[PDB]
RNA sequence: UACUUAUUCCGUGGGUCGGAAGUUUUGGCUCCAAGGCCGGCCGAU
RNA sequence: CUAAGGGACGGGGUAACCCCGGCAGAUAGCGCACGCGCCCCGAAAGGGAAUCGGGUUAAGAUUUCCCGAGCC
RNA sequence: CGAGGCGCCUCAACGAGUCGGGUUGUUUGGGAAUGCAGCCCAAAUCGGGCGGUAGACUCCGUCCAAGGCUAAAU
RNA sequence: GCGACCCCAGGUCAGGCGGGACUACCCGCUGAGUUUAAGCAUAUAAAUAAGCGGAGGAGAAGAAACUUACAAGGAUUCCCCUAGUAACGGCGAGCGAACCGGGAGCAGCCCAGCUUGAGAAUCGGGCGGCUGUGCCGUCCGAAUUGUAGUCUGGAGAGGCGU
């Protein structure tokens, strides 16, 4: 005992291997792409962003962060987002500014969706 | 049968044998926390009569409580009232020390149920009791028809309602007939019965 | 639509129906923000169909799990009662008495009698 | 926990020990103890498997009075007062010491040979338990009459 | 202030939605007694103490 | 009148206590052993 | 991140609500078997990774959008 | 489709810092002290607790505490 | 050094239990004053309000260490009567039960102690099986510092017979 100080010794601890699962339902992704992308904005200010900055405006879930948004637009419309700017509006909803990469034309995407 | 020899010895607390054995134990309890789990009753013969059995589900705890009376806990010894209620120091708690010990144990161990307790030691400032508790979730208790009653919901926290042996002592239920009739079903029940103004419909 | 038909379909077919109705509720939410007059009542019809499909899928899952577990049951599959009912002694435990009591019932039970 | 157990040993050394407790300090000699225990091993009770095997062997026919050590404080105490104990072996370290502190007086009063040996756990091992705390011999085999 | 906690902003959004006139078609229902909102608040009067 | 273990107080990262045997230098650096003898002992009673 | 300070495990008190943090309690871990070992909250004026110029709206950007040029 | 009952005849174990006593406080209709509580003292087994005035002695009547459960009438 | 035990430590170990809420009734603690006394301090208000806890469908109490003084009764609870009585009380203001008797409703039981020693005969868990609130098998553990059974003063053990 070269130390005059006693320390608690290191003891083995096993991991949890339960005899039954506490949850048996698999657990389903309730924040899927349809919850993330609710609907696009069609205001006059929102329509200007389409042809001026290659940008689509969406109303998004409050629980959706920027990473889920760009993954959602890719799985919904097969387009690539260059960047996503988000805000929470004074009405309490979340609004996303989705700028598409060059070689994606938001006006063509806007025509396919139906907002134009 | 050796239990009679043990019981007879514990009646001679002032012998040299019991004084030495109690003095060493009293010192050791002083170096421990006030609520300590023990693997075995110190007085097995006294535990048998109070209901303890050497089975899985019966646990024993040693409880240390302070001795003396109950000083009135008012901010400076200052009472705002008539001189009959101005006393501070020489007042006494209505519950005994044995019930205080098993009530501390019950609050600390909410998953268990107090069976009863017995006296263990004292020096000048502390009294020591061992409290018997039952794990009413264990199958050994749930399958024993002599302790099954403790698993029923009407016996929850009986140490807090004065239903243990110590509680019956301070409730005045350790006697019968006159000198004790005011304590049944309870003193407050007796008082309410004697306050009633019975106004029958044919009077 | 026609939950009776939904109960016939397999799990791959049921999730394929779930995907179609999600795509179609999204196309309506786009229509709702732009313009229409009779596509608006399809929202209620289709939203209820999504609920209908998810109910059938869920009810099949639980029935399957209840069959696969009939050792220890998962906590969500256990019989839910009041908390006090779950803490009760069994009838075997409530009806158990010791030998000295079982003997007196054997030798001296209450009799059937009458007064002349 | 280590400090409390070490101070407990020192306090018992400093405090005047009454004779009825001080007598447990005098233990059987090492040579005698190894003789007695090697003889107590001959009369060990059967283990759980052996008792099961003996039950099966009887069931195959469908015995004899065994000679084994007796143990258990209540049972040993009963034998001594009945004048059937031929030798009593008492452990020196029964933690509630009031369990066995009167035992040498009872054995001496009933004219029964007794000794105090080191180790309740050693006595427990003979009877396939832990901490037997007292052993009794009532009968010995004729092959051991002279040694006993 | 401009510096807002999220929980304060979420409550302010709900109070913004709640002070609207009642829809006109509500007054046309079969057994209707509702006349006005009875819970309109103007910011200059009747502050909401948050 | 003496004792020390109860009790009380003080100190420390509880770091040389009891018995026996056999570094004053200048405002600098100093740890995890060289060495000897058979993982082991002395060096470090 | 810490400040004045606040809460708080164990322990102590208390009929309980609750009141006490230095009273030291195997302090619950850190590097490469081996080695070491003296909790959180609390500042949009304290400490502190890193951005500039020009343009743009009815309402934004006194550095968030656009152009260009950098940095961590 | 063994055990219990009863008739007759030598053992017979029964709960301790508990009872009880003093004192202090509180409570009661309980008055030389109704219950309870703190502290001090501290049991017995031809014994113990009561018989509403404190004490001693002789008889008599009556119970057996200090472990546990228990429907109904309310 | 291998071992047995005792006491203790650490586990997101396997399976489990607890905390809070509700207020009419019920159980435990703690605890005033206004007021009355034509003042006021004991007394009264009141062993009440407030305060802190604990349950249930009821709770609590309960089978005499009870009454009585009789020709004796015979667990608890509640009602009527006892009774504004005995008693208590600056014996002032005031306060204040119980026994008997009559009703409602009735029910008595379980342990510890000596009591297997020709055999811990007891219990829990893991696993497997099944006839599944449980039963059986096997393996581990608890327990002799005592699980089971017998016994509870009304007795009972032992001995002898229906
Ligand atoms: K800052
Ligand atoms: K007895
Ligand atoms: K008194
Ligand atoms: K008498
Ligand atoms: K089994
Ligand atoms: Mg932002
Ligand atoms: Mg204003
Ligand atoms: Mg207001
Ligand atoms: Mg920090
Ligand atoms: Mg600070
Ligand atoms: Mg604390
Ligand atoms: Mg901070
Ligand atoms: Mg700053
Ligand atoms: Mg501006
Ligand atoms: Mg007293
Ligand atoms: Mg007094
Ligand atoms: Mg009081
Ligand atoms: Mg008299
Ligand atoms: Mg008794
Ligand atoms: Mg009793
Ligand atoms: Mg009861
Ligand atoms: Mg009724
Ligand atoms: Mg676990
Ligand atoms: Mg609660
Ligand atoms: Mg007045
Ligand atoms: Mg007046
Ligand atoms: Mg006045
Ligand atoms: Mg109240
Ligand atoms: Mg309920
Ligand atoms: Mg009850
Ligand atoms: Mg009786
Ligand atoms: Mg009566
Ligand atoms: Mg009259
Ligand atoms: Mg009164
Ligand atoms: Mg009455
Ligand atoms: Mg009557
Ligand atoms: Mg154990
Ligand atoms: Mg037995
Ligand atoms: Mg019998
Ligand atoms: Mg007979």
């Amino acid at each position: 005992r070269t130390s005059v100080t006693f320390h608690r010794p290191k003891t083995l601890s096993k991991a949890r291997d339960p005899k039954y699962p506490r949850i048996s339902t698999p657990g389903r992704n309730k924040l899927d792409q349809y919850q993330i992308l609710k609907y696009p904005l069609t205001t006059e200010s929102a329509m200007k962003k389409i042809e001026d900055n290659n940008t689509l405006v969406f109303i998004v879930d409050l629980k959706a962060d920027k990473k889920k948004i760009k993954a959602a637009v890719k799985k919904m419309y097969d387009i690539q987002a260059k960047k996503v700017n988000t805000l929470i509006r004074p009405d309490g909803k979340k609004k996303a500014y989705v700028k598409l990469t060059p070689d994606y034309d938001a006006l063509d995407v806007a025509n396919k969706i139906g907002i134009i | 049968g050796a239990y009679k020899f043990v019981s007879e010895l514990w009646r001679r607390k002032q012998s040299d044998v019991m004084r030495f054995v109690q003095r060493v134990r009293c010192w050791e309890y002083r170096q421990q926390p006030a609520i300590v789990r023990i693997t075995r009753p110190t007085r097995p013969d006294r535990a048998r009569r109070l209901g303890f059995k050497a089975k899985q589900g019966y646990v024993v705890y040693r409880i240390r409580v302070r001795r003396g009376g109950r000083k009135r806990p008012v901010p400076k010894g200052i009472v705002y009232g008539k001189p009959k209620h101005q006393g501070i120091t020489q007042l006494k708690f209505q519950r005994n020390k044995r019930s205080v010990a098993e009530e501390r144990a019950g609050r600390r161990l909410g998953g268990l149920r107090v069976l009863n307790s017995y006296w263990v030691n004292e020096d000048s400032t502390y009294k020591y009791f061992e409290v018997i508790l039952v794990d009413v979730a264990h199958s050994a208790v749930r399958n024993d028809p002599r302790i099954n009653w403790l698993c029923k919901p009407v016996h929850k926290h009986r140490e807090l309602r004065g239903l243990t042996s110590a509680g019956k002592k301070f409730r005045g239920l350790r006697g019968k007939g006159h000198r004790h009739h005011k304590n049944r079903p309870s003193r407050r029940a007796t008082w309410k019965r004697n306050q009633t103004v019975s106004l029958r419909r044919y009077r | 639509v026609k939950a009776g038909e939904l109960w016939n379909k397999s799990k791959d077919d049921l999730t394929k129906q779930l995907a179609e109705l999600k795509t179609e509720l999204g196309q309506l939410r786009i229509q709702k923000v732009a313009s229409s007059g009779s596509k608006l009542n399809r929202i209620h019809d289709i939203r209820k169909s999504i609920a209908r499909v998810l109910t059938v899928i869920n009810a099949k899952q639980r029935a399957q799990l209840r069959l696969f577990y009939k050792k220890y049951a998962p906590l969500d599959l256990r019989a839910k009662q009041t908390r006090a009912i779950r803490r009760r002694l069994s009838p075997d435990e409530k009806s158990r008495v010791l030998e000295k009591t079982k003997k007196r019932t054997v030798h001296f039970p209450q009799r059937k009698f009458a007064i002349k | 926990v280590v400090r409390i157990q070490r101070q407990r040993r020192i306090l018992k050394q400093r405090l005047k020990v009454p004779p009825a407790l001080h007598q447990f300090t005098r233990t059987l000699d090492k040579n005698l103890a190894t003789n007695l225990f090697k003889m107590l091993l001959k009369y060990r009770p059967e283990d759980k498997a052996a008792k099961k095997e003996r039950l099966l062997k009887r069931a195959q026919a469908e015995a004899k009075k065994p000679i084994v050590v007796k143990y258990g404080l209540n049972h040993v105490t009963y034998l001594i007062e009945q004048s059937k104990a031929q030798l009593v072996v008492i452990a020196h370290d029964v933690d509630p010491i009031e369990l066995v502190v009167w035992l040498p007086a009872l054995c001496r009063k009933m004219e029964v040979p007794y000794c105090i040996v080191k180790g309740k756990s050693r006595l427990g091992s003979i009877v396939h338990k832990k901490t037997a705390s007292v052993l009794c011999l009532t009968t010995v085999k004729n092959e051991d009459k002279l040694e006993f | 202030p401009s510096h807002k906690t999220f929980r304060i902003k979420q409550k302010l959004a709900k109070k913004q939605r709640q002070n609207r006139p009642i829809p006109y078609w509500i007054r046309m229902r079969t057994d209707n007694t509702i006349r006005y909102n009875a819970k309109r608040r103007h910011w200059r009067r009747t502050k909401l103490g948050f």
